[PDB]
């Protein structure tokens, strides 16, 4: 077994108004039965666009997840993991 | 100068219960991705078929269709001998392709792996367990290099198919391969994990190719600078971001510059 190494960040640079798209970039697992999610302010993203599943040359596996979204002053955004590695779901923050 | 390969995953989780994903590269683009749900091999560009022609693929895709339903009734069938050394949950990963080299060479490749651990390669004209591999593997290994017919294909796709595949895909999907994207970057602030610090962060998205940033004060290059690791956006570009972590105040006077191919000799020079 090998845990999810997670990153979230921006498509494009955030401007508050503007759409954008926000990546969540999972990595560094085993086995490859997993669950990804968005959030914002603590809710499911309904319309979450996952890549194919792949591997890197070191054979954990890969997987990009991203959303639209427009950025504001006080909307916060997340990504939750569920994976057999873990006893609890691991959430990262997109920074700003 | 490209790596070609081909990854297939299996889960088997039971008796009854097993799939079977997957996906092809050539370098950094996926030219293919085949679903355990789908009979046929889908393209992901217009140039996937390279130059193969309708009858070529048609032949190909037959002998991997024949491949993956072998294959998932051989592992099965290997795991009802096996209990209860090895039991499920089972996965099983191959990685096959090949590295094309200056104008002539090529090396192809064909490597297995079972439960996230390399185990099995073809090699020349037959199957071999590595050094360290678990022994149980060495009879499966003899009753599959007992198959001739199946060496003899796999000889075949390695030392031939697989090279002429990937000339046709270089040409056919040219101007794809030799896109030019050009980087937007962008400065932003976090805390920092060491007390009266702060992290400046230069943020690059949107570049195709790979190769690209460095903190500056003035000419000078910035030591502190933590460049992060290449993630991928949605849209076939690239996102880094190179780090600094700052004492208050010290802050004034940095810039983060960008270099890359497709900006032609002219860098991104943001100030703090
Ligand atoms: C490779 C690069 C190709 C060029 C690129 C082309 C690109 C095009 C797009 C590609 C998209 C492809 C996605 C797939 C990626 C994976 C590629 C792997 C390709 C390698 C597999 C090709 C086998 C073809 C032959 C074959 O089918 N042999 C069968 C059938 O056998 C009968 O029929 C044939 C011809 O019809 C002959 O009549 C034979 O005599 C006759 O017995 C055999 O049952 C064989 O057993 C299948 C399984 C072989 C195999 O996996 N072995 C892997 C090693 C075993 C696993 C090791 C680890 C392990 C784990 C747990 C338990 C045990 C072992
Ligand atoms: C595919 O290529 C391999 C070379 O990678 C060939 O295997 C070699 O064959 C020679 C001459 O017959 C043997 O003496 C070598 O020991 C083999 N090399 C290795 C590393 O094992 C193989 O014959 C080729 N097959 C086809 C159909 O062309
Ligand atoms: C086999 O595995 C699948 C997927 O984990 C599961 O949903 C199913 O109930 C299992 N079936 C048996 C017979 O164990
Ligand atoms: C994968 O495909 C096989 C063969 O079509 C099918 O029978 C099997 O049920 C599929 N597995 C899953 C989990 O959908
Ligand atoms: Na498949
Ligand atoms: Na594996």
């Amino acid at each position: 077994q090998k845990t999810p190494q997670i990153q979230v960040y921006s498509r494009h640079p955030p401007e508050n108004g503007k759409p954008n798209i926000l990546n969540c970039y999972v990595t560094q697992f085993h086995p490859p039965h997993i669950e990804i999610q968005m959030l914002k302010n603590g809710k499911k993203i309904p319309k979450v666009e996952m890549s194919d599943m792949s591997f890197s040359k070191d054979w954990s596996f890969y997987i990009l997840a991203h959303t639209e979204f427009t950025p504001t002053e006080t909307d916060t955004y997340a990504c939750r993991v569920k994976h057999a590695s873990m006893a609890e779901p691991k959430t990262v923050y997109w920074d700003r | 100068n490209y790596t070609f390969r081909c990854l297939q995953m299996s889960s088997f989780a039971n008796r009854s219960w097993s799939r079977t994903d997957s996906v092809v590269w050539l370098g950094d683009l996926q030219t293919h991705r085949w679903s355990n749900d789908s009979a046929t091999i889908s393209f992901t560009k217009p140039w996937s078929q390279g130059k193969l022609s309708n009858q070529q693929w048609e032949k190909l895709q037959h002998m991997f269709q024949v491949y993956r339903v072998s294959f998932t009734r051989d592992i099965q069938e290997l795991v009802k001998m096996m209990s209860p050394k090895e039991d499920y949950p089972i996965e099983i990963q191959l990685s096959a392709g090949c590295e094309m080299y200056p104008g002539n060479a090529s090396e192809s490749f064909l490597h297995v792996a079972f439960q996230g651990k390399y185990v099995v390669r073809f090699w020349g004209t037959s199957w071999q367990t590595v050094p360290g591999a678990p022994s149980w593997l060495d009879l499966p290994i003899k009753v599959l290099n007992a198959d001739q017919g199946t060496s003899a294909t796999v000889q075949m796709l390695l030392n031939d198919t697989c090279p002429l595949f990937v000339r046709g895909l270089l040409e056919a999907g040219k101007s794809d391969l030799e896109k030019q994207e050009k980087p937007v970057a962008w400065l932003s602030s976090v805390p920092s994990s060491a007390h009266g610090h702060r992290q400046l962060v230069c943020h690059v998205s949107g570049f195709y190719p790979k190769p690209v940033v460095m903190w500056m004060r003035g000419d000078q290059e910035q030591q502190g600078t933590h460049r992060g690791d290449f993630l991928p956006n949605a849209d076939e570009t690239w996102y880094l971001q190179a780090t600094l972590d700052v004492e208050a105040g010290e802050e004034a006077g940095l810039a983060c510059r960008v270099k890359h191919s497709s900006l032609g000799g002219q860098d991104i020079i943001l100030y703090w």
